[PDB]
RNA sequence: AUGUUU
RNA sequence: CGCGGGGUGGAGCAGCCCGGUAGCUCGUCGGGCUCAUAACCCGAAGGUCGUCGGUUCAAAUCCGGCCCCCGCAACCA
RNA sequence: GCGGAUUUAGCUCAGUUGGGAGAGCGCCAGACUGAAGAUCUGGAGGUCCUGUGUUCGAUCCACAGAAUUCGCACCA
RNA sequence: GGUUGCGGCCAUAUCUACCAGAAAGCACCGUUUCCCGUCCGAUCAACUGUAGUUAAGCUGGUAAGAGCCUGACCGAGUAGUGUAGUGGGUGACCAUACGCGAAACUCAGGUGCUGCAAUCU
RNA sequence: GAGAACAGAAAUCUCCAGUAGAACAAAAGGGUAAAAGCCCCCUUGAUUUUGAUUUUCAGUGUGAAUACAAACCAUGAAAGU
RNA sequence: AAGCUCGUAUCAGUUUUAUGAGGUAAAGCGAAUGAUUAGAGGUUCCGGGGUCGAAAUGACCUUGACCUAUUCUCAAACUUUAAAUAUGUAAGAAGUCCUUGUUACUUAAUUGAACGUGGACAUUUGAAUGAAGAGCUUUUAGUGGGCCAUUUUUGGUAAGC
């Protein structure tokens, strides 16, 4: 049996990741964390929503797992399965632990109390910050509401309080759309996967000459 | 019965009740681990002068 | 025009590593004395794997290092068992090459019975002049990159010198 | 590069780099220390290094001593100075060696009012002894030996050197297990053969028996010698006059210097790239972009 | 149960200060160090002789002894409600002079020159320093300085 | 001395 | 700690109690006999005497150590 | 839940000193028998309880987990 | 100003790829009787400075070079943090007040300096 | 990484790259590259005397360690250790 | 508690200035170690299979791995960097400068080391603030179950744990 989310809600305890230390820690509930059309070019994909944690907390590995269960489906049957690209941008790296108490009364004859209470590693939770990134995805401006459906749909999986925050950002690089555009019309952007990798005026000339014919 | 195991609870306080005190500088420190070659000198160094200062009294 | 590149055998490492330490070690020791006109070196074995018999430090090969004239003797009657034609992939990527004969009793003094029958494989290190500047005490350094042994330097001078060829890449 | 050239930006990042005279391969830092490091409890005494090195065609004898801005020479010698007292050919060998350590003790102890006092071994026969103190007096100038990267064998020229530093009336301590003639097999050193070595010996001997071999050799080898006329039985005499006259005047004249520094520096200046600056950095980028009108 | 040994905690402590590892200097060795001369001790973690307790680390002290290779340093070690005096056997890759009192030493010299200049010059001295006072008036002029009016900015999200 | 069954 | 005793082919073993020289039975391998096995017969293989050091014209045996096992006895840091 | 334990061709097991997986009972094949059982000869038989890890390798030197058990689980 | 010997700080000195180097120096380079050391005079030892060469080492230069170093109202007075309130908020946490104040990032610049002695077109 | 008969993924020989990604008895951490690692040579400083000092600390003991002194030695050419 | 020696005077749970030490908070991972998401270029010697190839890797297809440049997210027992708070030392007469006596120590050496003799420098004798004074000693009581609040923080779902 699992023990509610409530119970590891908080970030009580110092950082306690899988480690030469623990060697015991659970599988992570959520294994996918890039879902739709993960192979998209950043120009297929202008328009980034985020949701976005307002607390400071924990999300359970089940919780994110079923978040993203919850959004990609609506996503995928609403505007279809090719349609956008969902991160999950947090990962279950804290291990939570369990002093397992017996049940079957007369457990305090065969049990020692709090004496050595040190737990047994129960689950895995990622921990957020205020203003930190939960979910991302990328999708056509035409996609705008039908991706922040999605992300208010995961919203119900999670406890504390999220915000959907369209980003001003082109899909997921670093730039404004505006400084994006510019940097395309002058032609130091080459696709490199569905990212891309952007000219600089440092390094080798032979080398800005081989990659980028901005020239 | 378990108890309390250890505190500096108070300890602070109770030092400074006294204060913490400077451990009194003196002039001609003491010569305890200074080195013996360079102190057995310093006898033979030091009864010369005194044998000199005296005598530098006429 | 090239004052002092010139290519030149730096050494030639003949090796036989019997697969035990018996009486075959000691006769294949006293094989590649013989023509090197040097006493050998064993070397032990480092580890016990399997399928050979070897220990830690069994001393199952023999290995001489031969220099200056002697080196390119022993070179010239090594290539005429492989008919002066060896392969590409003989030849290192860093200007050194090599090749294996087996029945050494093909040249010199015959079988012997007492002594055997052994095969050899032949190393040729290759260098030019300078190359004391990587392996002096003092002031070591590394050999420039316009002076460093190539490949396709010692093919060239492998057909050059020795009227030899090479084979398929 | 290839993928074993060029390393990485990581590997270069945390790559320290060794001292620049390890890199070099040029200073022991390891024996630098413990030549250089002084007793604590003496507080100012320099601890002064015969430092011997053998490049081609030159022995460095210098006395030197160390501080934090660096090392300072008391006193130098080298073996392109025995032409001025008598030794013109072999400024490498063994007994030239042994004369630079003469020279070098003879100079230094004049430069200290020390070369009445500790004359040495002025008649030398090859024996193994220190410079002794006299009574009621200074004792005598001690340097320790510094060989640098050179190796240790029995017969060497850094320890011809310090032989002769030795006999010059330096105080260098030292044993004699290292000095040509030693007899490994016992505790004895043979002094005929290491005296043989101060005048070069084994030098005359190998002329002679290559004058009574090819002679073609000894034609190629000893060129100068046969075109200064010098008999290799005249090599003893060679090196004790050259000796004599270490002994007579250690005052280094140095050379008359034609071509003065200044001159020296302009004639220097002409074969001397100059760095760029970043405006020419920067039009030679610019050149390189805009010959690119297409591309290329 | 417990571990307190003599180097316990002393993990980032006595470590070789990145791409610092290796020989050390030979000024570390041609310092001076005199009876009386006030030192910072900094253990060396690749020196495992003569090395100070992890308590010394950052403790500046005052040499009583000079050895071959070492020094003696007076340390005032507080224990309990009072200090007791430590002396410490460090050898000097342990220790460097004390920048702690050279200002001192160079003010020492410049009050000495200035009480000279002054004594022959005229009557003024003021060889004590002084906290750094309250700014005097002043006028600041606008031309080419008119004051530009900044307002708080609206809030955005920019992410 | 032991040697089953069809 | 003391006093004794013992360790031998794969196994049990005699051999020792004053070197002339390592054996007995079973087991194992082969053949014979039998219609076929067993017993039996003829063969063949298996140790150099728990491990060191010493005396001795030449020691399993004598002599003293070390290891292992057993029996009795002993016990102030 | 605590303290012990043992997991290896189908069954019982030997293991393994940083080698290399073996012996019986099974099974298959071939002998002997009129034939069966008995008996003889052989041959295959495991991815060494699992994953990862130290390793030249290493079921075997080694880490945690499992499976099957035993013993304990008391004073109220 | 070059070069050597010994150095100090130990990359602004390192790394990669090219180019240049007059004089001297350094260097590679020549030899194996002697001392010495090697399977091998390759290293190390010795001898010659003679037979040759700047090919390499080395030095310097080049590179919208990697690294490294310096600086900055560049990011950022941000993150963090000492002190305060009968501040906010169910809480998680957060704002404000009096102070201290990063790192990453961005950009610009730079790419050994120097001590002693000797030597050199 | 590139090469050499048997010889292949593992044998031995060769070159190149290689800031230590190895090794240093053991736990872990630190430290170490002409070394503290590996190999070789010689050795007994794992010695004698009795003090001082650091950690634990009451500034007691014990353990461990540091720097000297006074000897006798080892090693190395030597400084030194 | 008893006092004692002094009181031109000493120091301080504080600041300032100068000079150190630290490896936490933060930060970082296209920086080492260890985790970790994804796509893209190569490596066919990619592990190779399939497929042909009469066959080779020979072409592909492909999955795999490596390598290269990127990408998302992390660490109490990771880290280049690195605070705030806290912390060592100094801020003078037991000081600074000048000359020269002792020594069996040290130096090649009156070289130095240490200790001195003699000579010079009191308005700010060398920051700020304070100082029912400072220093010193003896001897004894009780105590040696603690608990609470803010903040830091460990185990625990948590607790008036
Ligand atoms: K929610
Ligand atoms: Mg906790
Ligand atoms: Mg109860
Ligand atoms: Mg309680
Ligand atoms: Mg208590
Ligand atoms: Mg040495
Ligand atoms: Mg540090
Ligand atoms: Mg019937
Ligand atoms: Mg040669
Ligand atoms: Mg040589
Ligand atoms: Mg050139
Ligand atoms: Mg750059
Ligand atoms: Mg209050
Ligand atoms: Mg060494
Ligand atoms: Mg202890
Ligand atoms: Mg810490
Ligand atoms: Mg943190
Ligand atoms: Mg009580």
């Amino acid at each position: 049996a699992r023990r509610p989310a409530r119970c590891y809600r908080y970030q009580k305890n110092k950082p306690y990741p899988k480690s030469r230390y623990n060697r015991a820690v659970p599988d992570s509930k959520i294994r996918i964390y890039d879902l739709g059309k993960k192979k998209a070019t950043v120009d297929e994909f202008p328009l980034c929503v985020h949701l976005v944690s307002n607390e400071l907390e924990q999300l359970s590995s089940e919780a994110l797992e079923a978040a993203r269960i919850c959004a990609n489906k609506y996503m995928t049957t609403v505007s279809g399965r090719d349609a956008f690209h969902l991160r999950v941008r947090v990962h279950p790296f804290h291990v939570l632990r369990i002093n397992k108490m017996l049940s079957c009364a007369g457990a305090d004859r065969l049990q020692q109390g709090m004496r050595g209470a040190w737990g047994k590693p129960h689950g895995l939770a990622a921990r957020v910050d205020i203003g930190q990134i939960i979910f991302s995805v990328r999708t056509k401006d035409s996609n705008k509401d039908v991706v922040v459906e999605g992300l208010r749909r995961a919203r119900y999986k999670f406890p504390g309080q999220q915000k959907i925050i369209l980003s001003k950002k082109w899909g997921f690089t670093n730039l404004d759309r505006p400084e994006y555009l510019k940097k395309r019309e002058a032609g130091e952007v080459k696709d490199d996967g569905a990212f891309v990798k952007f000219l600089s005026k440092k390094g080798s000339l032979e080398n800005n000459i081989r990659e980028f014919p901005e020239y | 019965a378990k108890s309390k195991n250890h505190t500096a609870h108070n300890q602070t306080r109770k030092a400074h009740r006294n204060g913490i005190k400077k451990p009194k500088t003196y002039k001609y420190p003491s010569l305890k681990g200074v080195d013996p070659k360079f102190r057995r000198n310093h006898k033979h160094a030091l009864h010369g002068t005194a044998k000199a200062l005296a005598a530098a009294k006429k | 025009q090239n004052p002092m590149r010139d290519l030149k055998i730096e050494k030639l490492v003949l090796n036989i590593s019997v697969g035990e330490s018996g009486d075959r070690l000691t006769r294949a020791s006293k094989v590649l004395e013989q023509l090197s006109g040097q006493t050998p070196v064993q070397s032990k074995a480092r580890y016990t794997v399997r399928t050979f018999g070897i220990r830690r430090n069994e001393k199952i090969a023999v290995h001489v290092t031969v220099r200056g004239p002697k080196a390119e003797e022993i070179l010239e009657r090594g290539l005429k068992v492989k008919e002066y034609q060896l392969r590409d992939r003989n030849f290192s990527a860093t200007g050194n090459f090599g090749f294996g004969i087996d029945e050494h009793i093909d040249l010199g003094i015959k079988y012997d019975p007492s002594i055997g029958i052994f095969g050899m494989d032949f190393y040729v290190v290759m260098n030019r002049p300078g190359a004391r500047v990587t392996r002096r005490k003092r002031c070591k350094g590394t050999v420039g990159n316009s002076h460093k042994t190539t490949k396709e330097d010692t093919v060239s001078w492998f057909k050059q010198k020795y009227d030899a060829d090479v084979l398929d890449k | 590069a290839f993928q074993k050239d060029a390393k990485s930006s990581a590997y270069s990042s945390r790559f320290q780099t060794p001292f620049r005279r390890r890199r070099e391969g040029k200073t022991d830092y390891y024996q630098r220390k413990r030549l250089v490091t002084q007793h604590k409890a003496k507080y100012n005494t320099p601890k002064y290094r015969l430092v011997v090195r053998f490049t081609n065609k030159d022995i460095i004898c210098q006395i030197i001593s160390s501080t934090i801005t660096g090392d300072v020479v008391l006193a130098a010698a080298y073996s392109h100075e025995l032409p001025r007292y008598g030794i013109t050919h072999g400024l490498t060998n063994w007994a030239a060696a042994y004369a630079t350590g003469l020279l070098i003790a003879r100079r230094t102890l004049q430069k200290l009012g020390l070369d009445e006092t500790y004359k040495g071994v002025e008649e030398v026969e090859g024996e193994y002894e220190l410079t002794e103190a006299v009574e009621d007096g200074p004792r005598p100038f001690k340097v320790f030996l510094d060989i640098g990267l050179q190796r240790t064998t029995t017969g060497a020229r850094v320890f011809g050197a310090l032989k002769g530093a030795s006999d010059g009336g330096l105080y260098v301590p030292h044993s004699e297990n290292r000095f040509p003639g030693w007899d490994f097999e016992t505790e004895e050193i043979d002094p005929e053969l290491l005296r043989s070595y101060i005048f070069g010996g084994h030098v005359s001997q190998y002329m002679e028996e290559l004058a009574d071999d090819d002679e073609e050799r000894f034609s190629e080898l000893f060129k100068g010698y046969l075109a200064d006329d010098i008999d290799a039985d005249s090599l003893e005499d060679i090196y004790t006059s050259a000796h004599e006259a270490i002994r007579a005047d250690p005052a280094f004249k140095p050379t008359e210097k034609k071509f003065t520094k200044e001159q020296y520096a302009a004639e220097s200046k002409k074969y001397r790239q100059t760095k760029l600056s970043k405006e020419e950095r920067a039009a030679r980028v610019a050149a390189k972009i805009a010959a690119l009108a297409g591309q290329q | 149960g417990k571990s307190h040994g003599y180097r316990s905690r002393t993990r980032y402590m006595f470590q070789r200060d990145f791409r610092k590892h290796g020989a050390v200097h030979l000024s570390t060795y041609l310092k001076v160090y005199k009876v009386g001369d006030i030192v910072d001790i900094k253990a060396n973690g690749s020196i495992q002789k003569g090395m100070p307790h992890k308590f010394y680390q950052g403790k500046t002290g005052v040499v009583y002894n000079v050895t071959k290779s070492s020094v003696g340093v007076i340390i005032n070690k507080m224990v309990g409600n009072r200090y007791l005096e430590k002396r410490l056997n460090l050898r000097v890759e342990h220790i460097k002079h004390s920048k702690c009192r050279q200002e001192f030493l160079e003010r020492v010299k410049a009050n000495a020159a200035k009480r000279a200049e002054a004594k022959a010059q005229g009557v003024a001295v003021q060889l004590k320093r002084q906290p750094a006072q309250p700014r005097e008036s002043r006028i600041v002029s606008t031309e080419g300085n008119v004051p530009q009016t900044l307002a708080p900015v609206p809030y955005e999200t920019f992410i």
